[PDB]
């Protein structure tokens, strides 16, 4: 939160990365965050959280282990996107019934 | 209590859990501030989001429940280690962490449920606080230090600290402290095995829950979940049928002699016609006789099955019985399908009488009834040959059976293990779960199909993750309550442990249906030979015990008396000297007092006695109430108040008291060594031994 | 519904559905949830005729 | 290639669907052949799935091999489920 | 009493299918909500509050709540009691009794 408050503030207002998000365009600062900052906490594939944190940045690049736990939740995230459209489906032909 | 150090100490601790209170709710402001900052846009994806409100909530509740009694008690280490104990963890995120509050599952919360006077680990005083909601109303201290009082230290530090995971009795007695080492051994052994427990549940016997009013203080965490109270009379879903107290007759349905009289009782409605109950039809003729009822219950008894389960053994016997006159008709058949196929209409007259069958399933009902286990009793009770033709004797004779007693309670659940069930009711609810998981499978079937997609890669769909069953299975309302209501309302319910205080009470079919709860056989009875009220009872423990736990049954009495003093020691000893005595008496010591008093009454003075006595005992910060028969007033017997401890106590009348039931003597020997300070005995003519 | 009426409780219903709706940030006019729970209060049970 | 889970005995704790009790289970794959299971049940009884059949309780299996009560109590005996 | 239609912003017509946008508009960002756990087995985590999808399917099939709380029947004043665990309340209506 810190990181992402100093990296909001620090950044000038003509910055493409930060004009591209401030704008509406796309994006938000917490991707901001994550490229400029710090990735942060990541989930198991309990889906809990890992307490040892990625203080290392997509610019900086990541280590192994920071690589191999964001693998985790990376993975974790492709199914969820799934089953929620049948969770969706079912309430959705419910009321069309 | 009653000292101004003791309200300088209230108001230091209230003040203390106030600042507490103050903290747990500035953290339940920001977490549901967060919680719906993360529920309402995020930024991140939906596996991290997800993750961030599962565990806001998870807070949220914790601090929601944690509202009700914080703190339990300060530890005074040796030290001065101040460490205040409650259910949740409450640091300083600015003073190095430094708890405020720590939480009963912490290793340096240990000395709170495993410590003693003889064998403390560093400690000096321990406490607990008596809490509404989250106002300290009293506080209770405990030096964990301070010859013959070492005894009883070593004693209880035995008891409490045992490793059996077995079962136990305490049988101390009076005056000697078998209820609070009771309580510090469940202390004890519900945080030591607290991960075997906190699911499989836990059972409470006795006349008071006061007795569970100590793990609801200590871990609430149960007695407000998982703890389970039943009476004598409650263990049965759905009655609590208690004040419904028997003569003698307990002693006989309170006895494993009775379930011969079960079995029989049922056999006494395995029943035959008296004459052929003529087949009701056009057609055929009768061939109910005691002839085919006789082999068909003989074929029903002959498979060892319940017989509610043997009911259909039993009905196709009887159909392949009647299949006689179905095919034997003269010869045999006498259609022109006989030649080849035999069976034309014994398999469409014998196939079809159980369609054309009211007849035959009403006049069946005669002989092979579904008893619903409460009438077998009601229509056992009120006829007058059942009780020998099923071998009980005749004093078990009533005439309202719904008028249900203490003693045909574990009768109408061992009915249960007796009989059987329907096995064809769930018909319906086969139907809807269908239903259900074809319209899953149906919002599967609407989904698009791998072969029919307009993404650019292929992907994970919902139909090679879940199917119909498991996505119908999450819809449904799935009701979930506490460990107590799911347990509650189920009798074959496995516990994890049993308490049992003043278990002197139980027939031998009350042990019977406890261990067939428990047969983890963790148990913690406490109780008294001495003063037992029921005649059924015990008598002894290996009698009730070595049927279950033979050999392996731990045994531990107290020894010493010290809450009691010895004068009224020697008076209630010398009481229970009578009625086959061999007394142990507990050496009672310290009593620096006066010496109690015994009052007589003329006619009818004994009003102003009683009057006198409850206006004096709130004049003096005293506690206790007046002991007697239900018939004089104010007066409350023991046999609804016996395991309290009382500052100044009154008897009125020792002889209506001991004659009013059968073991009176020790209904008497309870009464009198009740008093920690003050006795009084109230009488007109003479005492026996008082 | 027993205490108020077939009016309020429509209501209640309505503004539950669009409070979760909107803890979540999906904006939803009330009028479909108002055609849902129309839907859902439409029949009556009969005592006398 | 193939992954797949390698012969030998594993042990799988779970929850009752219904009582949501902690209970516990054991299942022995060969490379060939039948399995073996066991379970701790919702009700403290303990009991054999031999060739994935019925229930049927444990100590009738240790007496097929040739086991007397002596030695059902002597092996066992710590524990009080399997007794009862 | 429908109103105007969002997509033209004019009165609504006559034949309008009104209720099939009512449950698309509903449904769609159905995935835009919690829901219940997708793991196969374990406790069930309604111990805690889970109130996005669930709550959606219990209010639009009229179940009953669990985290359920009493309504007034009657309008008046209120008397709150607390044992160990358990509270009492009694409203005492201004007008009428009982």
């Amino acid at each position: 939160e810190e990181v992402g408050k100093a990296l909001e503030e620090f950044y000038p207002a003509d910055n493409p990365i930060i004009t591209i998000v401030k704008s509406g365009a796309t994006g938000n600062l917490t991707q901001t965050r994550t490229l400029a900052g710090m990735k942060g906490l990541v989930t198991n594939p309990k889906g809990e959280f890992i307490p040892r944190p990625i203080k290392s940045s997509f610019r900086e690049g990541l280590t192994v282990l920071e690589y191999f736990i964001n693998t985790h939740g990376a993975r974790k995230g492709l199914a969820d996107t799934a089953l929620r459209t049948a969770d969706s489906g079912y309430l959705t032909r419910r009321l069309v019934d | 209590m009653s000292g101004r150090d003791y309200e300088d100490e209230l108001q230091s601790e209230r003040d203390y859990v106030a600042g507490l209170y103050a903290r747990l709710d500035a953290e339940r402001a920001q977490s549901q501030r967060r919680y719906a900052a993360a529920l309402r846009e995020h930024g991140g994806t939906a596996v991290e989001r997800d993750a961030e409100v599962r565990a806001l909530a998870k807070d949220i509740a914790r601090l929601n429940v944690a509202d009700n009694g914080l703190c339990f008690g300060r530890l005074d280490t040796l030290d001065d280690a101040r460490l205040y104990i409650g259910r949740l963890g409450i640091f300083d995120r600015d003073n190095d962490f430094e708890p405020l509050l720590l939480d009963w599952r912490a290793p340096m919360a240990r000395p709170f449920y495993v410590a003693t006077a003889a064998n403390p680990e560093n400690m000096r005083r321990r406490r607990q606080f008596h809490t509404l909601g989250r106002k300290v109303v009293d506080f209770t201290d405990e030096i964990l230090g301070r010859d013959i009082v070492a005894t009883i230290q070593a004693e209880q530090d035995q008891v409490i600290r045992l490793d059996h995971t077995g079962v136990l009795v305490i049988e101390g007695g009076p005056g000697t402290g078998k209820t609070v080492v009771a309580l510090h051994r469940v202390a004890y052994l519900l945080y030591t095995y607290r991960k075997q427990m906190e699911r499989h549940g836990v059972l409470v016997v006795g006349p008071t829950p006061a007795f569970l009013d100590h793990i609801g203080r200590v871990l609430p965490s149960l007695g407000e979940s998982d703890a389970v109270f039943m009476t004598p009379g409650d263990f049965v879903p759905g009655l609590h049928v208690t004040a419904e107290d028997t003569p003698e007759a307990a002693e006989v349905k309170g006895s494993l002699k009775i379930l011969d009289v079960l079995k029989a009782a049922v056999a006494d409605r395995q029943e035959l016609p008296s004459e052929p109950i003529p087949i009701d039809l056009s057609d055929v003729t009768m061939r109910i006789d005691a002839e085919t009822a006789k082999w068909a219950r003989d074929e029903a008894r002959k498979t060892g099955l319940p017989h509610n389960e043997a009911r259909a053994e039993f009905v196709d016997v009887v159909t392949y019985v009647v299949t006689e006159r179905a095919v034997a008709r003269i010869g045999r058949g006498w259609l022109t399908r006989d030649d080849k196929h035999a069976w034309e209409k014994m398999r469409a007259d014998v196939v079809g009488e159980l369609e054309d069958h009211e007849q035959f399933n009403a006049a069946l009902d005669a002989l092979w009834p579904i008893l619903t286990p409460e009438d077998v009793l009601a229509q056992l009770y009120t006829s007058h040959e059942r009780l020998r033709a099923a071998g009980a004797p005749e004093c078990l004779w009533r005439a309202d059976g719904e008028a249900w007693t203490v003693s045909d309670v574990p009768l109408l659940d061992e009915l249960v293990d007796l009989l059987g069930r329907n096995k064809a009711a769930d018909e319906a609810a086969e139907r809807e779960r269908r239903e259900e998981e074809a319209y899953a499978a149906g919002v599967l079937d609407l989904m698009v199909d791998r072969e029919d997609l307009m993404d650019d890669e292929d992907h994970l769909l919902a139909q090679d993750l879940i199917d119909a069953e498991e996505l119908a299975d999450r819809f449904k309302e799935q009701d979930n309550r506490e460990l107590s209501e799911r347990a509650a309302a189920d009798r074959e319910w496995t516990y994890g442990h049993v308490v049992v205080d003043e278990a002197q009470e139980l027939s031998e079919m009350d042990w019977r249906l406890l261990m067939r709860r428990c047969p983890r056989r963790s148990f913690t009875i406490v109780g008294d030979l001495a003063q037992r009220r029921s005649p059924a009872g015990a008598r002894s423990w290996g009698a009730m015990l070595d049927s279950y736990v033979p050999g392996r049954w731990v045994y531990k009495s107290l020894s010493v008396n010290y809450r009691t003093p010895a004068e009224i020691m020697a008076v209630a000893a010398a009481v229970l000297a009578e009625f086959a005595p061999d007394a142990t008496p507990p050496d009672s010591v310290r009593a620096c007092g006066v010496a109690p008093w015994a009052r007589q009454v003329t006619d009818d003075d004994i009003a102003s006695a009683i009057a006198e006595f409850v206006s004096e005992e709130a004049g003096r910060e005293g506690t206790s109430v007046v002991i007697g028969p239900p018939d004089v007033p104010g007066t409350v017997p023991p046999s609804e108040t016996k395991g309290l401890e009382f500052d100044a106590v009154l008897v009125v009348e020792p002889e209506r008291i001991l004659a009013d039931g059968p073991r009176g003597a020790a209904e008497l020997y309870v009464a009198l060594t009740r008093a920690t300070q003050r006795l009084g005995v109230l009488y007109r003519d003479a005492l026996p031994q008082a | 519904l027993r205490v108020q009426g077939p009016r309020e409780v429509q209501i209640h219903l309505v503004k539950e559905v669009q409070e979760v709706y909107r803890a979540q940030g999906v904006s939803i006019h009330d009028k479909h949830i108002e055609v849902i729970v129309r839907q859902m209060l439409r029949r009556v049970t009969i005592i006398d005729s | 290639s193939q992954l797949v889970r390698s012969p030998g005995v594993y042990f799988d704790e779970t929850i009752d669907k219904s009582t949501e009790k902690t209970l516990h289970s054991v299942k022995v794959i060969p490379g060939r052949g039948a399995w073996l299971e066991f379970d701790v049940d919702k009700r403290d009884t303990v009991g054999v799935r031999i060739d994935r059949k019925r229930r049927q309780p444990v100590t009738v299996l240790l007496k097929a091999l040739g086991w007397t009560n002596e030695q059902i109590v002597e092996r066992f005996g710590f524990s009080e489920i399997m007794m009862g | 009493c429908y109103g105007r239609s969002m997509a033209t912003g004019k009165l609504v017509d006559i034949g309008e299918a009104v209720g099939i946008v009512a449950a698309q508009s509903i449904g769609e960002p159905g995935t835009q909500l919690t829901m219940r756990t997708f793991h196969q087995g374990g406790v069930t985590g309604g111990a805690d509050i889970v109130g996005g999808l669930p709550r959606v399917q219990e209010l639009f099939e009229a179940r009953v709540p669990r985290n359920k709380a009493p309504i007034a029947d009657v309008a008046g004043r209120v008397r709150l009691e607390e044992s160990d665990k358990f509270f009492k309340i009694t409203i005492v209506p201004d007008d009428g009794g009982e």
